[PDB]
C-alpha cells in the first residue's frame, strides 16, 4: 500500500495551501544528475526506507462475523509499517526554496493522522487512521548514499496498516446445544448418553443473543 | 516431528470469559511456583548434619496483559464490577494460548477465579511518537498449565 | 468503526475548575487501583488447601501534571490557598481528557476533590538549553474513569 | 517562517557590529564550486536541517475569545521547530577570516532571544519570543555530505514557533442559563420540567464577569 | 502578551543579604511542599467507605548551590559564622530570581532564615579538564514564591 | 543450505501475488553497472551477510535411535544462521516501483515461518521450521559499500538451521544386566562376584519398554 | 598434557534421571559454598586479640536451567509431580557435565535430591524476534563436584 | 578574540624552544594542495571548530562600580568558548618531523593557563586566565574532512573568554535614605507621611562604607 | 583581579607531617558539614505553626587519597603505626592545597588529628592496561578551611 | 631510582602452600582494615565539644581469586578438605606477589590461616564465546603486607 | 605462527568436504583489481586484523622442570591472539557462489577447536588447543577500506597462543637442607650455628617425592 500513500501525499501537496502556483511533486531520487536537469520549482518526496512499527504490533485471533451475528473467519490484527519520505523543495533562488519549504511544512503540519475518508479505496478499505508525522527527529550519511548534496529536508513518516491474511475458517455453529456424558472414572458404571440442552434453553439463548 | 524439535514463536493469544478482548501487545511472565521449606537436623548418635528441604503450598500470582488504548472499555467495566463487590460475576476463567507456526494451540495456561486488580494508563507526553498503552494487572487464585 | 479498531494518539488535555490551565507538557500515570486480600485456609475435614483473593477498598492517588514555567502563577495561587487551610475553595474537581483524531474526546478521567500538594521548579543551569519545567503533584480522593 | 528567520539573520548581521565594511551575507551552499567563484569577504549562513523541538511541545485546547469576553475558537499551542544554520566567514587571508568570525561571534552573542516587535509581520504575528543559540554544542560528516571542506563554523540554532492551529469552533454562548429536570430513576414519578435559572441570578452572573 | 504565552529561559540569579555572591553555575530543585494526611472511615448506618485527604504544615527544605570555586570564601565565612553559634548574623534572607529575555524579574522565591549547612569541594583529579566546583547546601525555614 | 533458501525465495516470489506478470528474480549485486543494463521490471534479492543466531543455540548430547528403540548415535542440536537479503524492485517508473515493492511486501507478509513439507531435500531433511522475517528491523553504509545508490529495500532475514554433526557413536547395549561386586574397603574380606540380574528381571525390563 | 594446561570451552550438557531433557540454552551459577563462623577473643593474661574463622555446614542451593520452550512438557510434569506431594518420584539425581574439545567429560557436578521448584515463561511480546525461553529453578540438598 | 588567540599561539611557538631555526607557523588548511607546495619545515596550526564551554558558564547580575564605590552597571559573566587547533609539523624527513613535533609539544606543555600580562589588548582587557590544553583527548574522519592525509597531530584547546555583557544601567543612588508609610490595611486610620532616616543615620551609613 | 574573577584549575597537592608523600592521582570530596536540628512548635494562644531549624556540632569525617602503586610503603608504615596503638605518633596534621595558574597556594584545608584507617589495593587483572591504584582513607578529627 | 619513582605494572602471581596454583586471571581487592571508634564529649567546665577517633581491632577479610576452568581440581580438593572439618591441613599460608618490570617481587601480601570457603562456576551459555571462569573466595584471619 | 594458521586453514579447506573439485584457496586481498583477474572458482581467506584475547590472559610464574623432578625454569603462560579472516567464495554464477559458501560453512562448522597433533610443528609444540569460530560477530566499513565491494562473507576467528619468554633461571636445588640460627633480638646471647637437618630427615624427604 505504498502506491496509495504516495498518491495521498501528492494530492495533499497539490491540494494543500500551495495553490498559488502549479508546482510539480516528483518521487525521483534527488541525485546530482536529477538536480542538474530540472528547470522548474519542484517538490521531491523521495522514499527512503521501509520499517515495521514493532511497537504497535498486536497478536490475537480477531473474529470476523457475517450478517447472522455468528463468527465465520479468524484473522490477525494488521501490522503497521513505517514509510519514510525525504521531502525537499527545489527552486533557483535560495530564499524561494526556503519559502517553498515553509509552505510545505505549513500544509503538512495540521494533519497529525489521516481519516479513512480521504484515503483511496485500497487503503480506505481498512477504515483505520493513517498517522503522518513531519520532522520529529544521520541525514548526512543518507544524503551521501543517494549521491546528492546535503540540503534542508523534511522526514515524513507514514504508518501504513498492512494486512496479515491467514484467514482461518471456524467450524459450523452449534445449533443443537451441548451434550454431556457422565460416568465412573474407572468404568464401574457404564457411560450414559446424558441427553443434551432442552429446546427451551436453546430458544432462550437464541432470543437473548439479540 | 519430536515435541522438543519444534520450537515456539511468540504467536500468542488470550481468551477471557465475559471480557471481549482479542489482541494484546505483551504479556508479563507467567510463573508456576511452589513454596520450599528447608529443615536442618543432626543425627542423634553420629552427629552428622542432614538438611531436608521439601514441598509447600502452590502459589497464586498476577499475570499482566498490556494493550493499545482505544474506545473500548472492557477492562474498565471489569474493574468497575470488581470494585463494587459483585465478585459473583467479576471472577472469570482466563486462558493464555501459545501457538505454533500453523497457529495450532501448543501450550495453554488456565487462570482460575481471575479478576482484574489494577488498571494503569500509559504516561501522556506531548510529542511522543508512540501509541498510548494500557496495563492491566489481573490476579488469580490458581494457574494450571495444560 | 469498532471501538477496539480506533487507536488513541497522545493528544490530551486537562480541565480544572477554578484553575486556568490550558496546556500541559506531560501527565504522569493515573491508575485505577484496588486492594487484593489473600487469605489461606485448609479445607477442614480433608486438608486440601484453598487460598482466596477478594476485593478490598478502592484507592486514591496523585496525578501530577507538568507545565512549562511562565509568568502565570495559577498553581502557585492554588497551593497558597491550600497552605492557608481554605479548603472550601482549594478542593476542586478535575478532568483529564484524551482524544483520538478529529479532536473528539475518547476517554475522560474525573478527579473528585483534587487538590494540589507539591510544586517543584526544574533545576536551573547556566548552560541549560531546555526550557524550565514546573512539576505539580495533584492528589485526589477518588478517580472515576468515563 | 524559514525566510522570515533568514531576513532576521541578514538584518542582524548587516546591521550588527560589522558596520566597518559592506560585507555580504549569502545563504548559498558553501561547496567547492561556490567557494571557487567568490572574490569578496562574505558570510555564509547555509541552512543545514530542520528538526522539531519535542521538548517544548504543549498539547491542549487553548481558548480564543473576541471583544465580548466570550470564547469563540479552540486552537492548539504552536509547535517549535529548530532550524540550524552553518555560519562561516570567507576571506582571502586566514587571519582576516578569524577576525570576521570573531566579529560575527561578538554580534551574535548578546541576542539570546528575539523580541516580537523586531520580527517581520509573519513571525511577529505570534507575539512569542524566538530563542537563538550560538555554538551551543559530527561537523566533518556534515561538511563531507555538503560537498565542501572542513572550516571553523557556527551552529546557529533558531527556534521558530509554527502554529498548529486547527481553528475548531465552539458552540453558541448560553444566555438562558441551565435547566435541571429531576425525577425517579425507574420512572415511577414522571420527569418534571424543573424550571431554570432566575433572571436575577443570570444578571448577577453576567455582572460578575467584569 | 498573555502570562502563559511568554516562556521562561534558564536565565537566573541569586541575592543573599550579607553574602557577596553574584553568579552561580546551577541551582537544585526548589519545592513548595505540604504534608497530606489520609483518613479512612466507614459510614455508621450504611457502611460505605469514605477516605478523606486533608492538609498538614508547610515543610522546610534545602537547596544546593554549586559555583565555580575561586579565591573568594564568602560561603566559608558563612559556614564559619554558623558553626560558632553566632546565629543572629548567620540567618539571612535569600532571594532566587528567574528573569525573562529582557532581563526583567519574573519569579522571586524568598527564603526566610537561611543559613549554610554544608560546603563540599568537588573531587580533585590529576587529569581533570573542567573547572573544579563547590557545592553549598542551604536550609531555609520558609520558601515563599512571589 | 544457502542454495536452498535462494530456491525457496525464488519459488515464493514467483508463486506468490506476482502472478499477473512474469517478473524476473535476480540475486546479482545491485551495483550501478548492474542497474545500468537491466531493461525489464525485476526483483533483486541480493545476499548481504551471514551471521549465526547465538540466542537460539542449544548444546547437549541428543540421542539418536534405530528401529529397535535403542540409541545408537549421539549428536548435537543444529545451529541456526541468520541470512540477510536486500530485496529491491526495479522498473522504469517510481510509482510502478512502489507498486512492485507493495506486492512483494504483501506476498512475503503472511509467511512467518516455513513448514518443511515444501522445502528442498537438504532443507526438508531437517523437518524443522525456518523462520522468515520481512522488515523486523545503517542501510546507507551497506549501499555505499555495495557500490549502488540508496533505494527502498526489504531486509529479509531467514534462519537456516545449519547442522553440527559430531556423530559420537554409542557403546553396545547392555543385555546381560548389571553385576555388582561388594567387599571391604581395606580388603579384609575378599571381593565377591556378587552375581547379576536374574533372567526374570531382565525379561520384565525388556517388556516394560513397550 | 597437564591438567591445568587444557582449557575448558562452554560445551556442556545435563542429565536428569527420569526427566527427558537433552539440551539447554543456559545454566546459572553452580556454587559450592560453606558457612564461616568468626569468633573474636582476647588473651586472658596479655590482652592480645585473636580472631578465629572456622567451618560451618555445607549449603544447598538452586540452579535455574533455561531452554527453548517447545511442545515438550517434561518440566511441567516434574513440577506437577512435586506439587501434589508425590516426593518419592519427584526427587531425582541430576548431573551437569562440562566436556573437553572432543566432547570428553572433564567436570561433573552431581546433584542429590533435586526437584524443580519454579517454572517461568518468557515475556510474550508481539514484536519479539528471538524465540521464547523457559526458566526452571531446581533446588538441591547436596551438590558434589566429581 | 580569535585573532588574539592565534597571535598568542604564533608568538609562543616562535618564542618557545623553536629558537635554533626560524620555522614558519601557518594557519592554512593542511590539504593535499597546501602540502604539495611547501618546501620548508613549517608548523601548521589550523583552526578546526568553535564550541561553547557550557560547564564553565556562570549566570548572574555582576555589579560594576565607578571610583565612588557605587555600582552603576549590571553585566553578565563572560562566556567561555573552546577553540580547537590541529597542530602538525611538516619537514622533508619523517625523523625530522618527529623531532619538530617533540619540540612543539615540549614548548606547549607548561602553558596550563595563560596569564593576562602578555596577551594583546582585547584579551588583556579581560584580566582573566586563558586555559590551554595540548593533548587532553575521530581524527581520521576529521582529517578526511579537509581531504588531507592522516598525520600525527596535536589538539590544542584554548578557552577564550568572550564577552556577553548586556551593560544594563542601574538606578540613581539613594541619598535621602528610605521613608516608610504606615497605617490601616482597610484604611480605617488616615495615612501618615512616616518621616525618613535622620541625618545622623545617613552620615553614619556613609561613614561606615570606608 | 577580583577574588571571584580568577578561577581555580585542578592543580593540587598534599602535605602530611611525617609521611613522605609528594603526588596523588586524585582526592575525594572534602566536606565541611554541620548538624541541623529541626523543631516544630505551635503558638500557645493563636495556634500558628513555627518550625525552628538550628545549629549542631561540627561534623568530621575522612577524605580519601589515591596514588600510583610503587615500591614506597609510607602508607603501609602509617597504618602499621596506627594498628599497634602507637597513636602518639600515628595522629598527624595534614594539609590539602589548591593552587592557581602561577602555582601559588590559593586554598588550604588543614586536617587535625588525621590517621590512616583503610588501605585498599587496586584490582589486579591479567590484561589490564591501566596502572595499579592504591586507595587510602585518612580519617581526621577536624577539618579547618583556610 | 627512588622508590616512589618506579611504578607497578599489573604483573602479579600467587603462591599457596599445599595448593598447586601457578597463574590467575584476576584477583579482587586486598584491603588492610582497622576499626575506628568515634566518641563525643563535652568539656565539664567550659562546655566545648570534643570528638575523638581512636583505633579498633584489626579486621580479617576475604580475597576472591579467579582462574580459567580446566581439568585440575586443586580448589575442589581444598574446599573438600575444609568441608569435612580437617582444618589441620585446610588452613594454609598464602602469598600474593606484585613484581616490577624486571620480574622482581616488589610487594608481598601474606595471608595467615587462609582456607577456601566458596567455589563458583561461571555461567554456561551455548552461544558463549569467552572461556569458563572459576571464582574462589579465600578468607584470611590476618593479612600482613610486606 | 600466523603462517601455521594459514597452512592449517588451507589444508582444512582443500581436504575438507570440498573434494568434488580442485578449488583454490588464496590469501590475497579481494580488491576490485584482484577480483577482475580471477577466472576460476576460488576461496579467499584474507586475514584482516590481529588482536589480543585479553579475556584469556593468565599471569604467573609457571615452573618448568627436567627429568630429575626439580624445577629449573620459570616461564609465563602464553598470550592468546585473535586472528580474523574474511572468507569469501568467488564463482561466475551467484547460485554457485552460494553453494560454495554453504560447502565452506559445512566443512568449517564441526571444528570448534583443533587438536595439537593436527597443527604443524611450530604451533604443535605448545600442545594447546586452538579455538576456531566460524560463527562470527561493521563489515561494510571493512570492505570499503579493503577496496572491494561488499559480498556475503564469513568472519573466521582463530585463537593462536603466542608464548612469552621471560625465562628466569631458578637457583640450584637445596641438597643440604635448611639451617636455622637462633639467639637474642638485642644480641645479649650470641647467635649460634643452630645445626641443620639430620641426614635421615633429608633422606626421608627425598624418598617422599616419589
Amino acid at each position: 500500500m505504498i502506491h496509495e500513500v504516495d498518491e495521498v501525499l501528492k494530492a495533499l501537496l497539490k491540494g494543500g495551501a500551495l495553490t498559488d502556483s502549479g508546482i510539480d511533486v516528483a518521487f525521483e531520487a534527488p541525485t546530482r544528475d536529477w538536480a542538474a536537469r530540472r528547470n522548474a520549482p519542484v517538490v521531491n518526496a523521495y522514499l527512503y526506507d521501509i520499517r515495521e512499527d514493532v511497537g504497535r504490533r498486536h497478536r490475537g485471533q480477531v473474529a470476523v462475523r457475517d450478517q447472522d451475528d455468528i463468527v465465520v473467519k479468524r484473522r490477525q490484527p494488521p501490522r503497521w509499517f513505517r514509510l519514510s519520505y525525504l521531502v525537499t523543495a527545489w527552486t533557483k533562488t535560495p530564499q524561494d526554496e526556503h519559502r517553498l519549504l515553509s509552505a510545505v511544512l505549513a500544509t503538512l503540519l495540521p494533519r497529525e493522522q489521516l481519516p479513512p475518508y480521504e484515503l483511496p479505496g485500497a487503503l480506505g478499505a481498512m477504515n483505520l487512521p493513517v498517522p503522518m508525522t513531519v520532522a520529529g527527529v544521520s541525514l548526512a550519511e543518507i544524503w551521501s548514499a543517494l549521491g546528492g548534496e546535503l540540503k534542508p529536508s523534511l522526514d515524513l513518516v507514514v504508518t501504513a496498516p498492512f494486512p496479515a491474511y491467514p484467514e482461518y475458517d471456524a467450524g459450523p455453529p452449534v445449533t443443537e446445544g451441548a451434550t454431556v456424558r457422565i460416568g465412573g472414572v474407572e468404568g464401574d458404571p457404564p457411560m450414559s448418553e446424558g441427553r443434551s440442552h432442552r429446546p427451551h434453553q436453546v430458544a432462550a439463548a437464541r432470543a437473548a443473543r439479540k | 516431528p519430536k515435541p522438543e524439535d519444534v520450537l515456539v514463536a511468540p504467536n500468542f493469544g488470550i481468551q477471557i470469559d465475559g471480557v471481549m478482548v482479542e489482541y494484546l501487545n505483551s504479556v508479563s511472565n507467567l510463573q508456576i511456583e511452589q513454596d520450599v521449606i528447608r529443615y536442618q537436623q543432626n543425627q542423634g548418635t553420629t552427629g552428622r548434619n542432614n538438611v531436608t528441604l521439601m514441598p509447600g503450598v502452590a502459589k497464586d500470582g498476577s499475570v499482566q496483559v498490556e494493550r493499545g488504548m482505544s474506545q473500548s472499555s472492557v477492562f474498565t467495566q471489569w474493574i468497575n464490577d470488581s470494585m463494587a463487590g459483585r465478585m459473583a460475576t467479576a471472577r472469570k476463567n482466563a486462558t493464555i494460548i501459545v501457538m505454533d507456526y500453523e497457529d495450532n494451540p501448543v501450550k495453554r495456561w488456565n487462570l482460575r477465579n481471575a479478576w482484574c486488580s489494577k488498571v494503569v494508563a500509559g504516561t501522556l507526553k506531548a510529542g511522543d511518537t508512540n501509541a498510548l498503552t494500557e496495563t492491566i494487572t489481573i490476579v488469580f487464585e490458581e494457574l494450571v498449565v495444560e
